[PDB]
RNA sequence: GGUACGGCGGCCAUAGCGGGGGGGCCACACCCGGUCUCAUUUCGAACCCGGAAGUUAAGCCCCCCAGCGAUCCCGGUUGUACUGCCCUCCGAGAGGGGGCGGGAAGCCGGGGACGCCGCCGGCCA
RNA sequence: CUCAGGCGGGUCAGGAAUCCGCCGUAGAGUGCAAGGGCAAAAGCCGGCCUGACUGGACCCGUAACAGAGGCGGGUCCAGCCCCGAAAGGGUGGCCUAGCGAACCCCUGUGCCUCCCCGGUGGGGGCCAGGGAUGACAGAAAAGCUACCCUGGGGAUAACAGAGUCGUCUCGGGCGAGAGCCCAUAUCGACCCCGAGGCUUGCUACCUCGCUGUCGGCUCUUCCCAUCCUGGCCCUGCAGCAGGGGCCAAGGGUGGGGGUGUUCACCCAUUAAAGGGGAACGUGAGCUGGGUUUAGACCGUCGUGAGACAGGUCGGAUGCUA
RNA sequence: CAGGAUGGCCUCCCCGGAGGUAGGCGGUGGGGUAGAGCACUGAUUGGAGGUGCAGGGGGCGAAAGCCCCCGGCCUCCUGUCAAACUCCGAACCCACCGCCGCCGUAGAUGGGGGGAGUAGGGUGGCGGUGUAAGCCGUCCACCGAGAGGGGAACAACCCAGACCGGGGUUAAGGCCCCAAAGUGCCGGCUAAGUGUUACUCCAAAGGGUGUCCCGGGCCUUAGACAGGUCGAGGUCCGGGGCCCCGAAAAUGGACGGGGCUCAAGCCGGCCGCCGAGACCCCGGCGCACGGACCGAUUGGUCCGUGAUCGGGUAGGCGGGCGUGCCGGUGGCGUAGAAGCCGGGCC
RNA sequence: AUAGGAGGGUGCGGCCCGAAAGGAAUGAGCCUCCCCGAAGGAAACCGCGGCGACGCGGGAGUACGAGGGGAGGGGACCGGGGUUGCACCGUCCGUCUUGAAACACGGGGCAGGGAGUUCGCGGCCGUGGCGAGGUUAAGGGGGUUAAGCCCCGUAGCCGCAGGGAAACCGACAUGCCCGCAGCCGGGCUUAUGCCCGGUGAGGGGCGGGGUGCGAAAGCGCCCGGAGUCACGGCCGCGAG
């Protein structure tokens, strides 16, 4: 039986979380900033469900364009085409 | 040090990776032989492709007579004394101890191409291209025994 | 610059839980009383207001431990289980094997671990 | 403010009513499936309110890569507002389901417009909400054909072949148990390992511009897992006989009753009256009793046409090698 | 649902100018499969200890109640599990960075335009299902659309990817004859024609003082076993190689065949030779790209580079051959046109 | 008339034909001699290693080697063709199909005939004319044996201004930044060539403007001049 990705579709263990890590995270990656052109990781956070990208594209490395409202805004190559995503910081992660 | 490379598999029953890994070291057909760094990358190359080739290192003396005998031009010219010594000032024994001892690259030879196009070797290989050398085939690392191989195919 | 002083924080258990000893310059507490501010789906129990008669018993602060929990290193099991590539290598079959490249989990033994950092003030100087 | 569950105490009060302490990482709840997330909360109890709003921009998913009407979601600007001391939050439910084109019609609201011009009744147009297509990217929709016809298909069933052997026939391993004692004279529970392709089944590989069905008659040939005939071994083999096994395929394996029957049943003989393969051997050899067209009767089912792996009567067999 | 449309995959032309990434090394991040384990959820054998807990059997009752088996719940010990479990967890894969390597100014990556064909796939490994065959996906390796050399023939297996004429050496594999090359060499095993099978395309459980070996325990060279007398190794156990039994089919017949026994079989190795269109060399043709010359329209000559050009189905593009008629140009023919049979040359 | 394969392929040998158009007495098959020689590549003989098959060093990169040249002798065939012999290889042709020699379909032989044509509309390209303009249709005049040839014919169509359902309104003849080719200056460089700096048509990014929706912000479309006509070709839709 087909059936179509929906948001949390076999999400069960991607989205999940660790037994010692329940709660809110610390308010450093809540609170942290980026500069255009600067490359980061996409890692989602469960507990914030406010500007959460695809769970498709969870683990992928892209760029920042721009940020309007609270939002980063990220492009990434998905195959060829170029596809533009607004993150919340906290969903995000520097590349060291 | 320099590795010699050659490669022993044919053309066909070949996946793309290990194609284009071939392709990049230059090893388009079969018997053809070249001579490259011992770096990381190249070692890491060579490991990926290691089932179609044969590899090992190259002495100062059988560098020179691979150079004279198969060494060509650009247009398949023969690579002979005077050019050689009016290009670089030296005999083509110095010129590859010097390559061997890493003074100098092989490309500082104007119009060398880096393809050796080798002769089947006399009596064959000593063992079946389907197995490691080290089992007793002809494959994988050879160590200082391509020598060897180099000579019974010029 | 000293201080068994506090406030705001970072990593968020190698920091926790549970135990033993010690202290009150200042400071933090317990503690005393509910006119006013504030509140009990009753209760000054909590929250709020007004203070210092008393106490370091508790919180708090300093030092110690390996009982539970967590987690770091070393040795054995062990290059074991598993696995990427090639194979005219062995098997009736299931499945194994050679070469090159990676490599656990749990358990056993010995150490570690009763937190480490940032900013600024109080008291003394 | 902190839950479920538990321990100890307390008048009625008991396992369970309401209460007082201790433990308690969520073992509770969060409207509903499951997963994920939630502890000074997203849970329980209260105060105020209606951001479940208006005008718009961009982006992701359905539909990766890689095209999309419709739809869902995310990030924001402005307007008017709600809570709060403030920060901050609010474009429904903590996230992922609960729904739908064209044409036409109804409602709201301000505008444009109707053939030379102007007023009136009415109509047409733009924007927003609504009425549905579950075959859910959206026809308005019941059957028989055995009187059937056409174009195709071995892309696809029935007979036959091929693969497989669940099933079927046959064989083996251990030996509980039965055999007066004695597992193995004979039987061999439970369990386990195999052969054949002689029953049935499964697959859909070849054959639908045709490879003519079952049974019977005629005729030829082959296998052994041997029914009789030849030769032997063990015995719970006194003889006459029986039970089990081995070697052996030269020869034999017949005649009749009902039924189309293969088969099975029965009769009188017999040394015995064995089982099977050959396109389930053999229709350019035969017969045509059954199956399987077109006619007709009965039972049952259907409103009806009509149907029945339900019965019954009749129903064609081409040939100059 | 034997059919279409939008995409993916092929081909031809153009613009636009300086980068791109199939492979590798290191780094920054993501993951929960294999394996493993019981810390959540749900299972699972027995033993010990503690609990009236609204079990149930009984003894034990005017009622209040206790005395034991048994059921449940909790802890520990013991023996086992999970596709819809996880306190842990690889190989490996993915995104991004820096570098190596390769491609690109003879113009890549990328963008616009014209034309398609393709909507039945198969074999091979992996995953779910099924007794199996098979069905359905996944991997892109081979056939489809692929020559040549082999496995006896074979779609898929091995070598190998192919313009033409020559010379040589190797590949798969092979060397007793068919059949090119050894009745080749060293140590050992099999007595069954077992075998003479890389795979397509090869029967097991159980058993064997049949043989060749390797380990371990008891005795242990006039002292052991068979029959207190002999008088040298005996008696057991677990293993390894080959072979044997278990082993029955239908036209006469299959190691491809003959046949082969210190093999012409098998185990561990070695030494020569034979063998492709593959690889090397010589001469020739075409194609792609760049360059120089001449011809009054698409054309011609020559030079340079090619290990990184030369198979091909659907399909795309370029050039050329041939036929009837027309406008021009230059001609042939009764001293023999067209047509027809045989032959020479390009 | 003792021999097996889809009737053929490669190589040559018998028998036969060979005037012309192919070579050739200005000399064929053939015989003899000399030189160079790619890839490749021996052996005799001698010394040594291995139990052995055998191998190593000298001989030697020698003899030989595809092919490339020269000289002498002889004097008429070589190339080509018909049939057949031998060695090895080879299971016909078209077709659907994953798969054809197929026990899948179409295939006795020969000769002639036989299947992407025409119009209308739209999208592209190859070339040519004119160019902010392009082009004529119906038709008219001249000339002519004639329907050819010459001239006129502005109706119409498309382009020049876009936005909006409509009413209706109504824009850059360049204000900036990068920058390929090209040009200019300099350096390296025998020359082509490479690097740097400036300017840079075309191309790209901003800024500004018109209109629709909007309270506005802000968005969609459009704006700094290239179109039109013709011949040929590919495809799309409708006609058989």
């Amino acid at each position: 039986v087909q059936k179509a990705h929906s948001f949390r579709r076999k999400t069960r263990k991607k989205l999940s979380k660790h037994p010692r890590r329940r709660g809110l995270p610390p308010l450093t990656r809540f609170l942290q900033e980026f500069e255009v052109g600067q490359r980061v990781h996409i890692v989602i956070e469960p507990s914030y469900h406010k500007g959460m990208p695809d769970p498709r594209f969870h683990g992928r490395t892209g760029t920042v364009v721009g940020k309007r409202g609270e939002a980063y805004i990220v492009e990434i190559k998905d195959g060829s085409k170029v596809k533009t995503l607004f993150i919340h910081p906290v969903h995000l992660r520097p590349q060291k | 040090a320099k590795l010699a490379v050659i490669r022993i598999r044919g053309r066909v029953n070949v996946k793309r990776p290990v194609r284009d890994t071939l392709a990049m070291l230059r090893l388009h057909r079969v018997n053809h032989c070249v001579i490259v760094d011992d770096t990381p990358s190249y070692l890491g190359m060579l490991q990926k492709a290691k089932d179609y080739i044969t590899w090992g290192e190259i002495n100062a003396e059988t560098l020179a007579k691979l150079i004279r005998k198969r060494g060509r031009l650009i247009g398949n010219k023969p690579v002979t004394d005077e050019y050689v010594k009016e290009k670089l000032g030296m005999t083509i024994e110095e010129f590859a101890q010097k390559v061997v001892n890493g003074e100098m690259s092989l490309k500082d030879l104007p119009n060398l191409k880096p393809v050796f196009r080798l002769h089947p070797p006399r009596g064959g290989f000593r063992g079946s291209k389907k197995r490691s050398f080290k089992e007793g085939g002809a494959l994988g690392y050879r160590g200082e025994k391509i020598n060897e191989l180099i000579e019974r195919m010029l």
